[PDB]
């Protein structure tokens, strides 16, 4: 986007100017979309030094004569050429601007715009900025954010030191990751994007993307009307334990839900019992087992349930102990299906198993499980989303690592799913996930086009959820899965 | 109003 | 209540006869507020020759010429001061009184007010003032009472031989215990609570206090958006036995419909497997018992499950034998973690236990297990709050004894609980509050905070159900939990 | 009123204190139920020094710790006894209070209970207290005024130099004149009366009045199914001139509209014949006159006309000159029946005339007609309820005043019209009341009855005027007296 | 109506 | 809510 | 759509 800009104005010819000018005019019609008529109100323009601060002078530029009131605080200490010409505008219009702030002057407004810094943030908010910045956040007015809330790194997402809590943010071309990954974008609030005159060739070829509605509806494989269940695939899930009976029955359910023709669980007897006892319409097939867990003598059994299906889940519910490790290692190694790596074989893996396998694989980890694969801490690998691509390139796979923000990459392309709510901080919906994936698999969407559709759907289900989201279980969230389908359509 | 008057 | 009348006249200043004005105006927009308009209804007002009566000749007079008719009968013998002025203006006005009661007087009024006694009562009513007390409850007229239904103790909600039983009741300042504990609640009818000018800071420093809507809504934790399962904590619930496979599932589901990260139950195999083949979100752990229930072979196994969670819930459906009563008692002695103790847990209990724990518990027991655990009748602990803030104090733990109304204490602070209805009269019930309280303290409330906010909220529940309440079993009950979260806010 | 709070503390024995905290929750409750929750505002009461001051203290201590702030600019130099004790109790429950006045104090406030001054005043508001009135009437906070607002005279609605400008106000036991007559009734916005203990029986010996839709009703004649023209009355209307032939045509509609039974016009020809070509139901009579006025030569035949009719009406659109006046006095000297006599009829009129006559009379003067007829100003007559009294005593009649607060009187008792618009305030709407009064007496009211009911309904048809009041016409008026008759019932 | 008349 | 609480 | 995506 710094790319874009730079492009747009050097080799298409636009005017940095007007490119600032429709970037405050997007601001004041995004105000008024979100708070109706503006003449009634008091607006206090913070203004940096850079072009953050300049769209903030264009937007009091555009206010003056026809709201209650305009001020302008500029805080910085000098201003690039835009910003200069924009200040000028402002006070040749008959702009009021104030270069010292003080804690009572949020009485006599409504709204502040919040045009200190945007992109070109650099290190941690100190001294006054700070001051200022923790009084707008107490002040209780409404906040609105040119480009990306003051103090949040729009490359991760981090608050540097402090940040601005907006109401809305305007951001200009595309989202920013930092609008995106947390805590960025709880402070963003309300995210606008405007179309400032980029040419939409460049607006394209940004090669990170947030999951629409739109692209999962292209995804979402067909269903003729002359098919039968082979149609739709038929997946294995390798699954379960005597510790987990349930984990298994949620997988399976959770790939017959997205459309899967056939849904075969392996877990060991008697605990595959439990599945048909919920869910008849599973098949849970009994692996006599030594202890409870899959071990080495349970190889060759699972490898020829493989032969007959599409793709292989594994690791929800299995245990992490040894002969666990030693059956989940020689099977991915053997296995030529498309496999979905969860939970405890993500815990056991061998990554030099994954570089030696010709087919593919999708891995589901959770931050905590991350952390343990490649040995770093949860917070070093928490929305790391340069690791993650680095990390299934140098695998050749897909990775899902889930969130609040969820990351999808296969290395090239990476993609954040934003739908769900906390209903699925709970044990069991990541289990559901698993087989939601392996399902889409099934039916021939590739794995990062199975990973891509079914984070999306996972969440929208979530939303769907009647009443309070912290009482969503995740049988709850099976029966909603089709109608998140529907809604998607 | 802000863009328009009709 | 006594102290606030004094202070508020003594020491800020208030004649008491403005007081009493207060008081009975109150009662005549109440009655408005209820009837509708008051001058097409004929009134039998009702006085003692107490303060309450005095309350009621103020109602009178504001009556006279604005109703149909009013007669005042005086049942006392002699006048405090306040009820002297106020039957003096009473008959300035214009009012009829008489002193002696016919049983036909009812047939001509259609309102009666009862301003016999309020919480001056002392001992059982008898002779003529019973005898009209039985008069009133037999005429099917609407009846009012002034403070507290007369012959109601406003310490206790007994009835002292003979009690009216009102459709309305207005109550000054705040309401009495005896509006809150049954009997009395039955008897109160429609409550009312009239701000008659104490002044605020005096009606806030009340210890006992009824759980609201208000309240509950500011404790319910925070669902932060970027946040994962772990952040909502986890439980263990060690529960059940070969007698007893279906209270587990109960606990555990109510753990997870209230917002946990995490259940675990250790429950004796193969009864664990029954809360999976109902609930898949469960993690059911098998114990290996010797007869089918938890003894001290199973000691080291629980308390190594207890090193990963941070509450653990025992007692529901364990049995009540000696090898229960030693694992239970070793395990807590042993357990460094908040513990919440029900059911057969509570049965085999040794109290020196609770002492010695450095660890915080709750405890919930309904009147036939409280009365087993400190050796009294039932009769003699139900309802009996003094009883129970002692047994808190002194066990330092928090106390939930469960009832129509049910009492929260940790021997400082006392709660009453009226949300609930006779659905939750069946077994069942008690195991999902236990697994909500759990729950809650796994989220970060205190013992005492998850206790307030569960009762309320499992009574709620119940309150919801769409048909009959006495059809309401504990799986609808489970179902139920979120609406009333959603509810809630 | 006066009287009346006296009588109720020294005779009837009500202590001048419980009646000050009735006045004082009045008004709370009174705000309450116009401006909903009261939790959210900001409070400032101004007190003076005498009894409206106190029953402002009383309002402030009862919003103390139930509202977001409360204050009490004082601005007497001394306190009354009641005032006294309740500003003793204000600071009592933590009350602030300042003595000292700041014009920018209302920036902090959001209501404004006026307690300066009520039935107190005396003389004209200046100094300190008229610049604390100007700057509550320049502050755009809703006002709240105690009693009467402050600068209002009560017994005559005059504005004592300036005057507050009340959104609310709470009078207690009655309305007083000075919120029936304008300007006061202007300032006083909507008001409430509170009912605040005074017994029924002296509430109700106020001798003077507001016209209710209660009394109306109660009034209305009876419609027997059996029944006929006659049964009805008959009215002769004696109107008109070659200047004015329309008024005759708006009187005897007038007449006809309210349920007369004939109605008959003497008009001179060839204006009689207007009548019937607009309303042919109307009887027109032609009166041959020498110059397009009536005179003398026609007394005779307009004294026949008038034995065959119940009431006469007389003066619409007559003329103003010798022969009119000629004719007038000795028609209504020799006339034995109740005459209805207006507009120009008034304007001739020999007032020794009403004295020698027998029959009834009514007069509907506006205060231009009134003022000739008296020798006054303008001025000294409008709104002069006094003057009319003493004016229809000394003549035996019954006296209508017309203006946007009518008063209608026969000596002794007096009565006080509010429904109505400025859609009457335009020529035509006069001689349409004229027929309405005529007509109720042709029916068998009282000529004070007559004129309660006519004025009453006049106005309230006004106001059932679908569009602009400014565009009502005195023939649109006539269409919606029968929609005002439906809706009185 | 018991407290207020309009 | 001034005068009553329910 | 022209302007504003959300
Ligand atoms: N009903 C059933 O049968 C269910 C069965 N299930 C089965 O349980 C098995 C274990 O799975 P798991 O995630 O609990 O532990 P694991 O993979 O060892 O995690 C490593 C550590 O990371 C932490 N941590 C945990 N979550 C985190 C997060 N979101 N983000 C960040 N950190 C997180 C947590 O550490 P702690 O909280 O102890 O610090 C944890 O110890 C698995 O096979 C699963 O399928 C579950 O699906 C539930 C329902
Ligand atoms: N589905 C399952 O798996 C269920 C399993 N459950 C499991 O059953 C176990 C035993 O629990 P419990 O309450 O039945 O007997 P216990 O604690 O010995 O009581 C002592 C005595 O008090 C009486 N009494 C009973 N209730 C009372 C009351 N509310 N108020 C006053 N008195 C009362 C009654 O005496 P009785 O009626 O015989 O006179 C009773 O004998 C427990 O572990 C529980 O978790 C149950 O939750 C049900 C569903
Ligand atoms: N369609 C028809 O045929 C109509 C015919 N009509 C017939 O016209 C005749 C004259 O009636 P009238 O009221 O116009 O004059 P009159 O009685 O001499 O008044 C004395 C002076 O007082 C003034 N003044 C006027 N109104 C006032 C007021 N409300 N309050 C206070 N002052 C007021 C005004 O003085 P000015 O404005 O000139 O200063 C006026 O000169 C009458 O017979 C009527 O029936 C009218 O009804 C209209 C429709
Ligand atoms: N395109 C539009 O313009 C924006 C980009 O404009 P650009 O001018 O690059 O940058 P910005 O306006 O986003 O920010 C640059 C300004 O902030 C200052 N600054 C950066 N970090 C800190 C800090 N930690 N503490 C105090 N001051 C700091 C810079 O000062 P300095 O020059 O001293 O480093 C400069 O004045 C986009 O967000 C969009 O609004
Ligand atoms: N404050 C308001 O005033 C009330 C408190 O007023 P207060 O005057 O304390 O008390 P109450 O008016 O509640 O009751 C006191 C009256 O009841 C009599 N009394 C009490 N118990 C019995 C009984 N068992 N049998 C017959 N008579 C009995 C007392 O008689 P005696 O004096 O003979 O004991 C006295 O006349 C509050 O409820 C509220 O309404
Ligand atoms: N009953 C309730 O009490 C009220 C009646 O109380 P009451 O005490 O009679 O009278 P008020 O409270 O209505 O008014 C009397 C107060 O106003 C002062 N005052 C009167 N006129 C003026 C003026 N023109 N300029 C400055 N100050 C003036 C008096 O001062 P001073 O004593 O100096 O004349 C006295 O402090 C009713 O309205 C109702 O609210
Ligand atoms: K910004
Ligand atoms: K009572
Ligand atoms: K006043």
């Amino acid at each position: 986007m710094k790319e874009i800009d730079e492009l747009t104005i050097k080799e298409y010819g636009v005017d940095s100017r007007i490119l600032m000018e429709r970037a405050g005019i997007s601001v004041v019609l995004a105000m008024e979309e979100e708070l109706g008529n503006l003449s009634d109100y008091r607006f206090l323009v913070l203004c940096g030094g850079g072009n953050n601060g300049g769209d903030g002078f264009v937007v009091a530029r555009n206010l003056l004569g026809v709201v209650k009131d305009v001020l302008v605080v500029f805080l910085g200490k000098k201003k690039t050429p835009d910003c200069e010409y924009n200040y000028g505008l402002y006070k040749k219009f008959g702009g009021k601007v104030v270069e010292q702030f003080e804690p009572s002057i949020l009485n006599e407004f409504d709204v502040v715009v919040d045009a200190i810094f945007g992109t070109g943030l650099r290190g941690e908010i100190t001294g006054e900025y700070a001051e200022i910045i923790n009084l707008v956040n107490k002040s209780g007015k409404v906040v609105v954010s040119v480009d990306v809330p003051s103090g949040i790194d729009s490359n991760t997402g981090k608050v540097l030191r402090t940040a601005v809590k907006a109401d809305l943010t305007v951001t200009f071309g595309v989202p920013k990751i930092g609008h995106i990954l947390f805590p960025g974008r709880d402070l963003t609030g309300k995210l606008k994007v405007a179309n400032i005159g980029h040419p939409v060739h460049l607006i394209n070829s940004i090669n990170r993307y947030v999951i629409t509605r739109e692209m999962v509806r292209s995804l979402l494989p067909e269903r003729p009307r002359d098919s039968h269940k082979g149609t739709y695939g038929k997946v294995l899930i390798i699954a379960g334990s005597r510790l987990y009976s349930g984990a298994p029955v949620l997988s399976g359910m959770g790939s017959l839900k997205v459309g899967t023709g056939l849904v075969k669980l392996a877990v060991p007897f008697p605990q595959n019992l439990i599945a048909t006892s919920r869910f008849p319409e599973l098949i849970s097939v009994p692996i006599d087992t030594e202890k409870g867990f899959f071990s080495l003598q349970n190889l060759q059994e699972c490898l020829e349930l493989s032969k007959d299906v599409d793709v292989v889940a594994i690791g929800p519910g299995l245990g992490n102990n040894e002969h666990v490790r030693e059956f989940v290692n020689e099977f991915l190694k053997t296995l030529e299906k498309p496999a979905v790596i969860d939970a405890d074989a993500i815990n056991v893996l061998d990554t030099s198993v994954l570089k030696e396998r010709k087919s593919p694989a999708v891995l589901t980890p959770h931050p905590g499980e991350m952390a343990r694969l490649v040995k770093k801490t949860v917070g070093d690998v928490k929305y790391n989303y340069e690791l993650a691509e680095e990390f299934a390139k140098e695998n050749d796979c897909v990775l899902v690592l889930k969130s609040a923000t969820t990351i999808v990459t296969d290395g090239e392309k990476t993609l954040f799913n934003i739908t769900g709510n906390t209903g699925l901080s709970k044990g069991g919906s990541g289990d559901v996930l698993t087989g939601m994936i392996a399902g889409f698999i099934a039916q021939g969407l590739s794995p990062l086009e199975a990973s891509t559709v079914s984070v999306y759907l996972h969440g929208f289900a979530a939303e769907l959820f009647e009443q309070d989201e912290r009482g969503l279980t995740a049988s709850e969230l099976l029966r909603l899965i089709p109608e998140a389908i529907r809604r998607l359509k | 109003a802000w863009l328009f008057e009709a």
